[PDB]
């Protein structure tokens, strides 16, 4: 999948996932929308987060 | 009305070699239909350039209309630079690289 | 014998005399050939020119007329052009000097000098410069880049051409740390430009916003229609600063513009003094801001 | 202006008559900038070798 990142929250920065594996085991620590995917896998509707 | 220019083979190769057209004659018939299309006007509606009807002008000004509203890049910087002008207003030379 | 010291023999003699020549001249322009520098001057309406050694012009500072060393080896003087006051002591202090040496002295603005500084390792020295801002913009760990610079020593002794070393020198460093939409193309065109025109490069995502000091009217067709695509935005300066705002814009959308209107864009930057820098990102930042979208007056 | 001044007075003189008999207007600048427009032009230089 391909999402996108962000630091400043208005730049351009754009990071490619694997669906096997959960975020945090190739990240680290990450957040959506107050959720927490540090150990939960991706899905379809997860692209262009 | 009439134009006549010279045949020179090293002008047409780096014509070529600018635009990436083989067409030996296409100079000539490009600037011919250059300087008729510059007899025309090209009002603009809405933020959008708009064309009196004159010699089945009709499918050109959709075609302009296309291109205004789509994502467009070209290889030639010519005909890049001719779109630059003609989303600008100058529609006239695009036209006519158009059509040659 | 020159006029500054003829009046004052003529004075001591009772008697006139006549000078032969003129204290200095001023030298217009230079040429470097074989490791050798030549200066032109005119003399009495007609063209001259004289041959010199390049390295003995490594040292400016040697040649100042403030030198303590009370010697000068060549009978050329290094001064500031554009300080109207050290240039008019230049001219009194070259009689003493060309006395000494027994022939005219020739007058050299710094500024030329200054450019006259050349060598073959300048390119060397503008690839490590580029290796440096790389460094900067991604931090990577010191020995794998000095292992690259190695091997760029090696390719610079093969003389290869710049482009091609510094395409290969950041394909091969590009590897774990810039993503794969980035092209080396896109990188070298802007170290270049931004070494050329004194402008910092960051990777951040772009805003293209401009000031109200940009006025429209002014703007050619071209550039209009660019601005068009690219959908330029202006906003308040103080609003910006407010924010902390600089001005970020593609790197490859910037070059397609005309180079008046960079010049222009970037002279009221500094004269507002906002930061500004280019980047390669195809991506627009998202944050609070009021701005009124650039078009025109279509109807 | 700079590179007008860097030309012979032999060729300048040449290149305005030239100019003034093909009904072409000229002018001077003392800019810096380069008017970079699609034209097919050959550059002045040196042959291959």
């Amino acid at each position: 999948i391909k999402v996108f990142t962000t630091v400043d929250n208005i730049n351009l920065h754009t990071q490619v996932v694997d669906m096997s594996m959960t975020y945090g085991q190739q990240f680290g620590p990450t957040y959506l929308d107050g959720a927490d995917v540090t150990k939960i896998k991706p899905h379809n509707s997860h692209e262009g987060k | 009305t009439f134009y006549v220019l010279p045949n020179d083979d090293t002008l047409r190769v780096e014509a070529f070699e600018y635009y990436h057209t083989t067409d030996p004659s296409f100079l000539g018939r490009y600037m011919s239909a250059l300087n008729h299309t510059k007899k025309w006007k090209y009002p603009q509606v809405n933020g959008l350039t708009s064309i009196k009807w004159a010699d089945n002008n009709c499918y050109l000004a959709t075609a302009l209309l296309t291109l205004q509203q789509i994502e467009l890049k070209f290889n030639p910087p010519a005909l890049q630079d001719a779109y630059y002008r003609a989303r600008a207003g100058e529609a006239a030379n695009f036209c006519a690289l158009i059509l040659a | 014998i020159s006029d500054e010291v003829a009046r004052d023999l003529s004075l001591q003699f009772k008697r006139p005399i006549n000078p032969t020549d003129q204290s200095s001249y001023i030298v217009d322009s230079v040429t470097v050939k074989n490791g050798s520098i030549h200066l032109y001057f005119d003399k009495a309406g007609q063209k001259t020119y004289e041959r010199h050694s390049l390295s003995h012009f490594v040292n400016l500072d040697n040649l100042r007329a403030n030198n303590t060393k009370g010697s000068l080896p060549i009978n050329v003087i290094v001064f500031d052009g554009k300080s109207k006051c050290e240039e008019s002591s230049a001219k009194s202090a070259s009689v003493y000097y060309s006395q000494l040496m027994c022939q005219p002295i020739l007058l050299l603005d710094q500024a030329l000098v200054s450019d006259v500084g050349d060598s073959a390792e300048v390119a060397v020295k503008m690839f490590d410069a580029y290796v440096n801002t790389f460094s900067s913009t991604f931090n990577v760990p010191m020995e794998k880049l000095k292992t690259l610079v190695a091997t760029a020593e090696a390719e610079l002794a093969k003389n290869v051409s710049l482009d091609n070393v510094l395409s290969t020198f950041i394909s091969a460093a590009r590897q774990g740390f810039v993503d794969s939409d980035v092209e080396t193309k896109d990188v070298v065109e802007c170290l270049k430009l931004s070494h050329q025109s004194d402008i910092e490069v960051t990777g951040d995502s772009c805003n293209n916003y401009m000031l109200t000091y940009n006025k429209v009217e002014n703007m050619t067709p071209r550039d209009l229609g660019a601005c068009i695509d690219c959908s330029a935005r202006h906003i308040n300066a103080q609003v910006a600063k407010s924010h902390n705002i600089a001005l970020i814009w593609n790197v490859k959308d910037f070059m397609s513009l005309s180079e008046q209107l960079r010049k222009q864009i970037r002279s009221a930057a500094k004269k507002n003094n906002l930061p500004f820098k280019l980047t390669c990102a195809t991506t627009r930042q998202v944050v609070n801001v009021v701005t009124t979208k650039i078009a025109l007056k279509g109807g």
